[PDB]
């Protein structure tokens, strides 16, 4: 409950980190290697968008302590606000050191986000993001069809984890026409 | 669909960060 919550908001900040920068949605500038689950990653050294990813996350995290959460996405959306790459993290809560193995699990799935340029093309100029969760101050709000619908998906999957604790996919829809 | 939500409010545009830089 209260682990894979926290097992799950920590790894899931600096995935949503890694996305931004391999994806360009915020400038290179911005960005520091670190090191996260052995593995090297790019974390955002700008305290406005990282206390935005880390109020997000804070609210996620009842919700999957409580297991209510289906799926979270991270929602890359171009200048007129159309989604043109989602990643989905499908979040399953199954019913002796636990934690070293799920971290070298959860490694997997970062070094494949590091590596998603490769499959997918170029988006266009300006994109912003959002994040998604799909159940089963920092107000939420029902996100309407705009954020949510995507023409033409294509399903690129990255990688997929079955523990004790936690089950989780993680893939890729990006939208077939960009359109520059 | 009535299941998915997202924050009000956005995160700071790209725009507004090199508007610092």
């Amino acid at each position: 409950g209260q682990v894979v919550a926290d097992v799950l908001c920590e790894f899931l900040e600096v995935a949503v980190h890694l996305i931004l920068y391999v994806r360009e949605v915020y400038p290179v500038g911005i960005f520091q290697k670190r090191k996260k689950y052995n593995v090297p990653v790019q974390m955002s050294c700008h305290p406005e968008l990282n206390q935005y990813i880390q109020d997000t996350l804070h609210c996620v995290k009842p919700l999957l302590e409580k297991n209510d959460v289906e799926k979270v996405v991270v929602v890359i959306l171009d200048k007129e606000h159309r989604p043109v790459e989602k990643f989905v993290f499908e979040i399953t809560q199954p019913p002796d050191s636990l934690l070293s193995h799920v971290e070298q699990l959860l490694a997997a799935f970062i070094l494949k986000i590091s590596v998603c340029d490769a499959v997918l093309d170029h988006n266009p100029p300006g994109c912003t993001f959002t994040v998604l969760v799909h159940t089963r101050d920092f107000p939420w709000i029902l996100a309407d069809e705009q954020d949510v619908h995507m023409h033409d998906p294509r399903l690129i999957p990255l990688k997929t984890m079955t523990s004790d604790i936690l089950k989780m996919q993680l893939y890729v829809e990006e939208r077939a026409h960009k359109g520059s | 669909t009535a299941n998915i939500l997202k924050p009000l409010m956005s995160p700071p545009s790209r725009e507004e960060i090199m508007a610092t830089l």
